[PDB]
């Protein structure tokens, strides 16, 4: 009876993930745009800062 | 009887779950960031490199003070390096030397490691006795270690390939949760930037967000067609970027519970084995079996820069804390420290 | 310009490097061997005459120290860590010859020694193992003896038309083994005749170890 | 341009005998 | 646990020689430069010599150079101080000392209990001899250096040690900032440049003895005059 | 065209030896993880090729008193000086590449053994051990470098012993027995027991990847044995002769100056033969490019 039981565990957790709350791709998408235009100045990677402030000179 | 109305109760849900992604999949990132300007080139030098392995590196982890980094490699040597001198702080002999990942612990008084022997080992870095020292020995798991990162001095949380991943107390030296769900073997893990959640890339070509606190599994991605290798946090928490072995990474949004963009190549046909973003997530950095790491853009999927420096496969990579320099490791036992220059 | 510190700071980073270089140099002496094979093909027997998710034992013949690893117990997926031995100085796969008549208990469908055919290959001409010699063992020689008295080889191989004696079937057996080796010029394979009570297994590894050295030494000094 | 009959000792002349 | 055992001192002639030794346990000897530290009867602590882990490199003081040899034995976790033609200089109690030298380590953390031996350049200055202390009061110590200990690399290399009367010194403060391990929070270090200040938040009994501050930027190591509180 | 055709050919391996020899060193430098660790093969043939390369740096300044006027314009402080650094350098090479076949001789026909004295230590002090050896048989060069008063205004570099009537023949004879016979019989005895020792009991040699490793490792020996007869034969053979002629013709000079080339040749082939012969090398060699 292990194929009976797992099916149930299963179909219990897509009943759970289904029931979840979902913001729509343009609101998502807007909000990781924005959080890297807020964060782009600090990304030494990003923009490479000069070599006095690079501790790998 | 009752198990075939079950089956396709569960095929009715995932139908459910594709057609709300769907509802809710009004736009693309592509369309959203397609007026922004593009990253230009990423041009980075290889600034230190990182010499005394002698066999292949697995793993590598940044400490949380941007300074210091662990490596393992199958030489069974544990080695932390001193970034800025390329000094060797510590070497730690391993009991057993096929480990396949490393952590640091954010407070830098541990290090943990694993591999083929199913064990997740702590290391105590802070001594009287002037050396270092096993702590504990976590056992519980029945596959290989693929993943392990601390989320205090006291918890921890491992993947193994036995397709659970596994909550620690590492006081006690027990697993007080464990995360099952997965049908293939759990081959890396990412806490999220507040440990409350983390994902966990399998060999099921799926991807699964957990509740650490709850213990169980909350989302669950899909998209990819082969076996996940890497899987990396968004900085914000709210996505996470996949490596999987189709040569493409995707980015995945927890609240539009949907895949956002693909990071692929006609000119890439290898596998992936490790994903981290930049500092503030608009360069995604991927490791190859191409023996290169490709720096994408996040929000254009363009590929902005190749960190081509290693003769082997680049195993494992890592970003500083405060996004200064990003440390690639490979199987031709060396470690680069890249960043740009204006 | 280093400091009273920096500058002890980096002469214990070079006592750490000369601890690693002295690693490597006892490593680099040491015989790292992976065992392979199927179920009931005798590996526990090669263990127990030679004496968690690897076992690893160690053994010391004639001034040579060997590793030899057992993977038997990793029930995962095998192509994610087996390149974690690529490197290892040689390959021991074990194959029983008396189960050759006999049927998969979980399949019942393919033969025992198709399996270990299809193993072997998957192995020999694994991407990790081009140039990894391999050393085949053939085991439980005595029970294949008198199962061939009964059970003729034509249900193992149908294409096999030769005598249904040990000093043939078992020959057979073996070149078909040996040709599945997809690289025949990369690698060798050291085919030895093993049994329950062989008590020369031993000196067989370190004779074709002893040969995978040499071919080595051959590589690093550049003649080969 | 000269007259390269001397007597040689290896890489080195020497005096003819 | 970690412990410093010195033996060998005793009443000497001048111009003889004697033999010190220092027993260690409780940790890994050979991983830690051993350093000897001398106090002489009512007087401040004195740099003697220096032999790093391993044996690669060596110093002395300028004083003890050409007599004193510094050697150890890692095997049997020994170190030694092998003295030829002692002075009346050389009357001293002898402090062997460990210190490990890594990215973040606390150097000089642990010292012996020291051998009384008798026998018949940056300059560090704390101007405060004694100062007059209540329990619960708030107190700060001041030291000065002829050299800025601030380096390029960021570090400024001064360290406070606390002498309670009886004992063997114990370090407070290791790079002028960082709290040595099992020191309470009450002690702080502050300072920049040349000038820098120990203060202590509600002091108590233990905390009164001689405080003294060294700096470890560069050999010869050198001592304050020491900096006594007392009820 | 003789006072063009012979310059070309020095400045042609002068050069060509020059690139091979610094190829090698450079690769050889970067396989190096943490260096002197289970790295002795590395070790001799780059200790060789440093040798082979000071041999040609130093060529130009030995024979330019050979093509242009036959006129020495270094003086006699020099003379002695880059005569004795020239004859090291054949020396040194020489005795390393004869210590290169013994340590081959040892990581194959004692595979086991000799692993407790293979070390890259051992390495080093044998290698400093021989540059010790070369200066100590260079000894009568530098004791007798003196400037030759040619006829004429003309002076040259030159070997003047204090009893050139019976100095010449232990002084030639020691040279031939020390850098070209004894090396010559110790390399072709070390690769002839090589070739009988490369395999085992065990090993099919019915397989084709034995019969391939033969194949391949006696090509590489019998090349390197026959690079450094052909190289220094003809140059010894003529040192032989040349103790009974007396007044030398222009056949004469004109082959012993081609076989002076020959010995130079040498360091320029050694490190073509181990890239070309060196499957391991060569595809290596080919990714980094």
């Amino acid at each position: 009876t292990a194929s009976i039981a797992q099916a149930r565990k299963l179909v219990e957790q897509l009943k759970m993930e289904a029931n979840i709350d979902r913001i729509k791709v343009s609101k998502a998408a807007a909000d990781l745009m924005a959080y890297c235009e807020a964060h782009a100045k600090e990304d030494p990677l990003l923009t490479p800062v000069p070599a006095s402030e690079n501790p790998f000179r | 009887s009752e198990l075939d109305q079950l089956r396709q109760e569960a095929e009715q849900l995932k139908n459910q779950i594709r057609d709300a992604r769907k509802a809710c999949a009004d736009a693309t990132l592509s369309q959203i960031t397609n007026n922004i300007d593009p990253v230009g080139r990423i041009q980075m030098r290889t600034r230190r490199t990182l010499r005394g392995h002698l066999a292949k590196i697995y793993a590598m982890h940044w400490g949380t003070d941007s300074r210091l980094l662990v490596s393992a490699s199958q030489d069974g040597k544990l080695i932390i390096w001193d970034s800025y001198t390329t000094n060797k702080v510590h070497a730690i002999p391993l009991r057993s030397s096929w480990v396949m990942t490393c952590a640091y612990a954010p407070s830098g008084n541990y290090v943990a490691c694993g591999g083929l022997d199913n064990i997740c080992s702590i290391y105590n870095l802070k001594t009287r006795e002037g050396n270092v020292r096993v702590s504990r020995e976590l056992a519980g798991h029945t596959g290989y270690l693929s993943c392990c990162r601390f989320l205090d001095d006291n918890q921890i949380v491992t993947s193994s390939g036995d397709t659970t991943c596994a909550l620690w107390d590492i006081e006690t030296g027990q697993q007080t949760t464990t995360f099952t769900g997965h049908t293939g073997d759990v081959m890396s893990l990412s806490l999220a930037p507040d440990t409350r959640l983390f994902v966990s890339g399998a060999c099921d070509a799926s991807a699964k967000l957990w509740d650490v606190r709850e213990g169980m599994c909350r989302q669950t991605f899909t998209g990819h067609e082969s076996d996940i290798n890497a899987i990396c946090f968004f900085p914000n928490g709210n996505a996470f970027a996949t490596g999987s072995d189709d040569a493409t990474c995707r980015l995945f949004d927890l609240r539009a519970d949907q895949e956002l963009m693909t990071y692929s190549h006609d000119n890439i046909i290898c596998g992936i084995t490790s994903v981290s973003f930049s500092k503030s997530g608009r360069l995604l950095l991927a490791g190859y079996d191409d023996f290169n790491c490709n720096v994408w853009d996040a929000l254009k999927a363009d590929r902005a820069g190749v960190l081509a420096g290693h003769d082997n496969r680049v195993s494992c990579l890592g970003v500083t804390d405060d996004g200064m320099a990003v440390a690639t490791g490979s199987w031709d036992s060396f470690l680069k420290i890249w960043n740009g220059s204006s | 310009t280093l400091s009273a510190e920096d500058k002890a700071a980096v002469e214990r980073s070079k006592m750490i490097d000369r601890n690693l270089r002295e690693d490597g140099e006892k490593a680099a002496r040491e015989v790292k061997l992976l065992l392979l094979g199927a179920g009931e093909s005798g590996k526990n027997t090669i263990v127990k005459q030679m004496k968690t998710g690897i076992v690893e034992t160690h053994f010391t013949f004639k001034d040579l120290h060997f590793k030899m690893f057992d993977v038997g117990a990793q029930r995962s997926e095998r192509k994610k860590w087996i390149h974690c031995f690529e490197g290892v100085t040689a390959i021991i796969f074990c194959v029983a010859l008396s189960d050759y008549d006999l049927v998969l208990a979980e399949d019942e469908e393919m033969n025992r020694m198709h399996a270990s055919m299809k193993l072997f290959d998957s192995i020999c001409n694994n991407k990790w193992f081009t140039d990894t010699s391999i050393i085949l063992f053939l085991n439980k020689k005595d029970l294949f003896e008198e199962k061939i008295k009964k059970s003729p080889l034509t249900i193992c191989y149908p294409e096999y038309a030769g005598s249904n004696t040990y000093e043939e079937a078992a020959a057979y057996i073996q070149c078909q083994f040996e040709d599945l080796n997809k690289r025949k010029d990369t690698k060798e394979i050291y085919t030895h005749f093993t049994c329950s009570t062989d008590t020369k297994n031993v000196q067989f590894v370190f004779d074709a170890v002893t040969d995978v050295i040499i071919k080595n030494n051959l590589k690093d000094c550049g003649l080969f | 341009d000269f007259d390269m009959l001397r007597c040689m000792l290896g890489r080195v002349y020497r005096p003819c005998w | 646990d970690v412990q410093l055992v010195e033996s060998g001192g005793g009443l000497v002639q001048p111009g003889g020689s004697r033999k010190l030794s220092c027993s260690a346990s409780g940790f890994a000897f050979s991983s830690f430069g051993m350093h000897w530290v001398r106090q002489a009867p009512e007087k401040g602590l004195e740099w003697v010599a220096y032999i790093s882990s391993g044996s690669g490199t060596i110093y002395y003081a300028d004083t003890v150079k050409g007599r004193f040899t510094i050697s150890r034995d890692d095997p049997k976790n020994t170190l030694f101080l092998q003295m030829t033609s002692l002075r009346s200089e050389d009357t001293a109690m002898y402090y062997c000392v460990r210190s490990i030298y890594y990215y973040g380590s606390s150097p000089f953390d642990f010292w012996g209990q020291g051998t009384t031996l008798t026998v018949s350049d940056i300059v560090m200055t704390q101007a405060t001899s004694s100062v007059p202390v209540t329990p619960g009061e708030s107190v700060s110590i001041s030291c000065r250096s002829s050299k800025s200990l601030l380096h390029s690399n960021g570090n400024t290399y001064l360290y406070w040690f606390l002498q309670r009367p009886g004992q063997s010194p114990q370090l407070l403060i290791y790079r002028m900032s960082n709290l040595a391990s099992g020191v309470p929070d009450r002690f702080s270090g502050s300072g920049s440049g040349t000038a820098f200040t120990l203060t202590i938040s509600r002091l108590e009994a233990e905390d009164v003895g001689v405080y003294y501050c060294m700096q470890h930027l560069e050999y010869p190591l050198t001592f304050g005059a020491g900096t006594k509180l007392e009820l | 065209y003789i006072n063009i055709i012979m310059p070309s050919v020095f400045g042609t391996i002068c050069l060509l030896g020059i690139i091979g020899n610094s190829t090698v060193i450079f690769a050889v430098v970067k396989k190096s993880k943490l260096h002197w660790c289970n790295n002795v093969p590395d070790i001799f043939i780059i200790n060789l090729s440093v040798v082979d390369l000071l041999f040609l740096l130093g060529m130009p300044f030995m024979i330019h008193q050979l093509m242009g006027n036959g006129v020495w314009h270094f003086g006699e402080t020099m003379c002695t000086l880059i005569t004795a650094m020239d004859a090291n350098s054949q020396f040194t090479s020489t005795y390393i590449l004869t210590a290169m076949a013994i340590d081959r001789y040892l990581a194959t026909v004692h595979p086991i053994s000799s692993t407790k004295f293979r070390k890259p230590s051992v390495a080093t002090l044998v290698i400093c051990l021989l540059w010790a050896l070369s200066f100590i048989s260079i000894t009568p060069v530098w004791l007798y470098a003196r400037l030759i008063p040619f006829p004429g205004g003309a002076v040259g570099c030159g070997i003047r012993l204090p009893n050139p009537d019976t100095d010449l023949y232990w002084f030639t004879l020691y040279q031939f027995f020390l850098a070209f016979a004894l090396p010559f019989v110790v390399i072709t005895a070390a690769y002839v027991r090589i070739l009988q020792r490369m395999t085992s009991s065990v090993a099919p040699a019915s397989q084709r990847s034995i019969r391939l490793r033969t194949k391949r490792v006696t090509r590489t020996a019998i090349a390197i044995c026959l690079v450094f007869f052909v190289c220094w034969a003809p140059y010894y053979v003529l040192q032989l002769t040349q103790l009974s002629i007396s007044r030398p013709t222009l056949t004469f000079v004109y082959l012993y100056n081609a076989a002076i080339s020959l010995g130079y040749a040498n360091s320029c082939l050694n490190p073509f033969v181990y890239i070309v012969l060196c499957e391991t090398f060569r595809k290596r060699l080919v990714l980094s490019v």
